[PDB]
RNA sequence: CUGCCGAAGUUUCCGGAUAGCAGAAACUCAGAUCAGUUUUAUGAGUAUGUAAAAUGAGAGUUUCUAGUGGGCCAUUUUUGGUAAGCAGAACUGGCGAUGCGGGAUGAACCGAACGUGAGGUUAAGGUGCCGGAAUGUACGCUC
RNA sequence: GCAGAUCUUGGUGGAAGUAGC
RNA sequence: GCGAAACCACAGCCUGGGGAACGGGCCAGG
RNA sequence: GAAACGGAAGUGUUUUAUUGACUUGUCCAUGAAAUUCCAUGUGCGGAAUCGAAUCCAUUGCAUACGACUUUA
């Protein structure tokens, strides 16, 4: 069962390239006159639940794994069971002193690390 | 004027599945269709069209509406076969058909054999 | 170490069978072929046997230097040149071992794999000379008594201007 | 069939929309098609016919009445020149009166769709697009159509001189018994 | 030097198209020689390819190869349906592809 | 933000009570019924109606509870017409809440009604070029 | 939970180094 | 030298057609 | 090293004189491989130079200004 996506573009909001005030994110038009509502030809696409991927292979990295974020060296030995499953992935604010705690402890526990590398150096 | 559609004048047939086979027309049904026949087994006695055929140089005498058995007593008494073979039209179609029939081996050997006759190059100074 | 960690989704036991490959009619043995593909493209060689989907295909080495090679059905021609005379010649030691890569062994130590002092080559032996000679002998008799035929192995196939292999036969 | 980096074309009797359309497919397909004799090409209907056609064109634009540039605007017509695909296809053709020095060495082919013997019935009025040029403002007929024969004369005597030249080789291909020893092959 | 092209000439005229909606991710080709649909069944399955040439010596080359496969013939007059590896680009329209003489079934 | 359901756009009296369309709840009910359907024959006047056959679907409900209370394209039947067009009724469906292929382009014409894709095959239209596809076959008219 | 309210407050543009003094 | 304001959805060559203006914005052309 | 011909846009058609080779014309002897089954001078930026043009002595011949024409 390896990773389909249905679609790698994002779905961005109707006129949010014309307008700077307008932000790319979705919004369901409203408009009854406006074409991308009525779906014509040419226009953009919208968010549909025919886009939606298989539920098997949902939230799956590339890679086969599922991120699972990670804060302590508590959270790296809850996949000591499930390291063929999920890859931990260090949350943005723990420090470069407990990543350097969490990425010895995954290495012993067979467990991928998404960014094993980041906020440290390395000294053989 | 060298052919002229009559009765008698000998056809080669260009489209169908009789493609390149001799006949010979022996009525006229109309202006865009006649009646051929072949002694040769392979070729029943049909109407065709106009646009299938192409008109030869040899006429041979056959009365109206003969029948097939008749028209090969006339064709071998003619001998029309070994006459439209003896011209040049016939030759360069057999020559046609055989070069067709070359495989890899044959063309190799023709290479070298037109290599052989081309090193001749002998002209009086 | 043993006792499964996981799921272990076994696979389900899939009913496909192992069956001989079923080559056409037109390459047998002995009969001149056109390679293709690969280093020896163009080149016209004589098929000694054939192997589970491969032919073991070689050009008399003392006429175009192909030696005994492997060759996939896909990738030749089999022309309709006279055949040669391969019957003589045991093929019997031809099999997918006698042309299989040397498996990766690697005795080496953490002091000359640093500094690439290893040199590893593995040129081809001399048993394998005295093979494709053993063949050239009992082959170029066969190909000598037919004319037409030594120089023709020697000649590289090619297509020229109006050719058209749709139309063309070999 | 096949294709040439250049294909050069002697318009002579090929008709002006049969050949337009044939050109313009083999400019976008990706080929150089020099097409020379221009003015000797045909129009299926009489000379006044298209008289009141040219002339209703005259009424309308940059009017141009050189042969070449009426069969430019033919094939131009055909070709998606509001896109990059159809201006590039455009410059890859090169119609002239007449066949210039570069183009008169060289073997010009003909198309058998467009011809006027094989596609217009016998006994129906043709225009000229030579003819019917001269008359809408070309000024240059007389003297390309004086020259011709100037290129035609020079062209005969080659053609005698290869025909003159290939009989020594086709004597000598009889002569040679290696001809008709293995002739079996059809050659 | 006409000791080599073991391959047949073709160009690529256009995509799968309707009159205003085009299909890039399958390709028409025209293999010369080939003048009907019966004769175009022989190339069915071949190896095509577009062969072009980049600014930078990439892999120590400066040529670099799409590769593709025959698919169906298209119409009536020869024309295949090539489908690649990597979809044609449209720029490729009356450019020149090489048609091997492999898979052989020959 | 996504998903699911989904109108009416009008009878009747007369701003509404309605009805009707669309949902929720409380039911019972295949040994039973229902139907923009066709029938059998005779009743009445080919149509029309009848009770009981064919086909399809399980159906009947009771209560309350949102939204609407127009038009347009017109076709057809049809009345008056009146220089002639045209206007007046009903009927019929569609658009109205509907994107898509075609129609050179197109709000109402021909096809077809929609989750995301791969492959195949078609409809209406088409296969000289623009433009994907026979400068196809056969028989005729016209310059 | 904002794109609209000839929305409120603030900031900043093209007009334009133009009309002009 | 000093120095505005109104205004501002956005670009901006024409001939025809796009039925509801179609036009500037579509279609076919120059 | 060449001479002729080629004007329509000749830019190429020959004639060669030789000087060297491959000569598939043909017959032999060696070498081909473990790629052991497809993947295939030119441009820029600087200078020392040589000419030319403009500004320039200019001029109204031109003239809102540009820009133009003559002469140092």
């Amino acid at each position: 069962v390896n990773i389909i996506k249905k679609r790698t573009k994002p779905f961005k909001r109707h006129q949010s390239d014309r307008f700077k005030r307008v932000g790319e994110s979705w919004r369901k038009p409203r408009g009854i006159d406006s074409c991308v509502r009525r779906r014509f030809r040419g226009t953009i696409s919208m968010p549909k639940i025919g886009y939606g991927n298989n539920k098997k292979t949902r939230y799956c990295m590339p890679n086969g794994l599922k991120a699972f974020l990670v804060r302590n060296v508590s959270d790296v030995e809850l996949l000591l069971m499930h390291n063929k499953t999920y890859a931990a992935e260090i949350a943005g604010n723990v420090s470069a002193r407990k990543r350097v705690e969490i990425v010895e402890k995954a290495r012993a526990l067979g467990v991928k690390v998404t960014n094993a590398g980041a906020k440290v150096r390395s000294q053989e | 004027f060298k052919r002229y559609v009559e009765v008698g004048r000998v056809v080669l047939v260009t489209k169908g599945e009789y493609t390149g086979k001799l006949a010979v027309i022996v009525d006229i049904v109309d202006h865009k269709r006649a009646l051929i026949d072949s002694p040769c087994s392979e070729f029943p006695r049909q109407v065709i069209r106009y646009g299938s055929v192409v008109l030869t140089h040899i006429v041979m005498k056959l009365p109206r509406g003969a029948r097939s058995g008749i028209v090969a007593k006339k064709w071998k008494a003619q001998d029309v076969c070994n006459k439209w073979a003896s011209s040049a039209w016939a030759k360069k179609l057999e020559a046609k058909k055989v070069r067709s029939q070359l495989n890899d081996f044959d063309r190799f050997a023709v290479m070298r054999l037109k290599k052989q006759r081309r090193e001749q190059v002998n002209v009086a100074v | 170490k043993y006792y499964p960690a996981y799921r272990e989704n076994v696979p389900k036991k899939a009913r496909k069978a192992v069956r001989p490959t079923k080559l056409r009619a037109s390459l047998a043995p002995g009969t001149v072929c056109i390679l293709l593909a690969g280093r020896f493209r163009g080149k016209r060689v004589v098929v000694l046997s054939q192997l589970e989907d491969t032919l073991v295909v070689t050009g008399p080495y003392k006429v175009n230097g192909v030696p005994i090679r492997r060759v996939n059905h896909r990738y030749v021609i089999a022309t309709s040149a006279p055949k040669i005379d391969v019957s003589g010649v045991s093929v019997e030691k031809f099999t997918k071992a006698y042309f299989a890569k040397q498996k990766r062994s690697g005795p080496v130590k953490k002091d000359e794999a640093f500094f690439a002092e290893n040199a590893p080559k593995n040129a081809l032996p001399a048993e394998r000379i005295a093979d494709q000679k053993a063949v050239d002998a009992k082959l170029l008799p066969a190909i000598k008594a037919i004319p037409n035929m030594k120089e023709y192995l020697a000649a590289s196939f090619a297509l020229s201007n109006g050719d058209r292999p749709h139309l063309m036969k070999f | 069939s096949e294709f040439q980096k250049v294909v050069v074309i002697d318009a002579k009797g090929h008709l002006l929309g049969r050949l337009a359309s044939v050109v313009a497919k083999q400019l976008l397909g990706g080929q150089k098609v020099v097409v020379v004799r221009c003015e000797e090409l045909n129009i299926s209907g009489h000379f006044f016919r298209n008289k009141l056609k040219y002339l209703a064109y005259l009424r309308k634009a940059f009017h141009f009445r050189a042969p070449s540039r009426i069969f430019q605007k033919a094939v131009r017509g055909m070709l998606p020149h509001k896109t990059a695909r159809g201006q590039a296809a455009l410059e890859h053709l090169q119609a002239v009166e007449g066949i210039p020095p570069p183009f008169d060495k060289q073997k010009r082919v003909v198309v058998p769709a467009a011809l006027r013997v094989l596609r217009l019935k016998p006994g129906r009025k043709y225009c000229t697009v030579g003819r019917l040029s001269s008359e809408v403002g070309w000024k240059y007929n007389d003297i390309v159509a004086k020259l011709e024969e100037r290129r035609k004369v020079k062209s005969a005597a080659f053609y005698q001189a290869k025909l003159a030249k290939q009989k020594k080789i086709a004597s000598a291909k009889e002569a040679s018994p290696v001809n008709q020893k293995l002739s079996q092959f059809g050659y | 030097a006409q000791g080599h092209r073991l391959y047949v000439k073709a160009k690529h005229l256009s995509f799968q198209r309707s009159k205003h909606v085009i299909h890039p991710g399958t390709s028409i080709v025209k293999i010369e020689g080939c003048d009907s649909k019966e004769e175009a069944q022989f190339y069915l399955g071949k190896r095509v390819c577009y062969v072009y040439k980049s600014s930078k010596a990439v892999r120590g080359s400066k040529i670099r190869v799409i590769w593709g496969t025959i698919a169906r013939p298209h119409g009536n007059s020869g024309a295949v349906r090539a489908r690649f590896v990597h979809n044609l680009p449209a720029k490729t329209f009356g450019s020149s592809l090489r048609v091997m003489l492999y898979p052989s079934n020959i």
